[PDB]
């Protein structure tokens, strides 16, 4: 589906929110001068989940691959679209006297 | 009376109204992860409301 863009959007939003939460916790820890200096696992889980979701989403929105075999792109071509040369077109055919003389 | 200062100490002023909230969301020691999540979310919600 085309909803992968919204998925990576929500992932990036959650990642930005986790970054803001980490900034707040760092400010608090530098205010109180605690020797633990351990990020809360609550925000660490959010960061990891957002990173995983966003990476899996951008893996999908990157675009699909194409076959390497050239004989696969011309399998639907027909000689009616290969004989025509846009450079050597001539306008003295019957379509001019038939369609709108 | 200040011409004979004998001792001097410099104390830090109290915490601002904004820095007072950082003690609330961090250090409440919620039971589970889902509880601490909603607690921090509500703190940030109060901040965005302000």
């Amino acid at each position: 589906p085309s909803l992968w863009k919204g998925l990576v959007g929500i992932g990036l939003f959650a990642l930005a929110h986790a970054a803001f939460s980490a900034a707040q916790h760092r400010s608090y820890m530098r205010l109180t001068e605690k020797e633990d200096e351990s990020l809360p696992i609550d925000i660490v889980l959010q960061t990891l989940l957002a990173f995983a979701v966003t990476c899996y989403g951008i893996v999908h929105i990157a675009g699909e691959f194409k076959d390497m075999d050239a004989t696969s792109e011309l399998k639907n071509k027909t000689f009616d679209t290969l004989r025509n040369h846009p450079s050597f077109y001539v306008f003295n055919h019957r379509g001019r006297v038939l369609f709108r003389p | 009376s200040l011409a004979e200062v004998v001792c001097l100490e410099m104390v830090d002023l109290p915490l601002t109204g904004a820095q007072a909230e950082l003690e609330g969301e961090f250090g409440k020691k919620a039971d589970g992860l889902l509880g601490m999540f909603l607690k921090r979310l509500s703190s940030q919600l109060i901040l965005l409301q302000a």
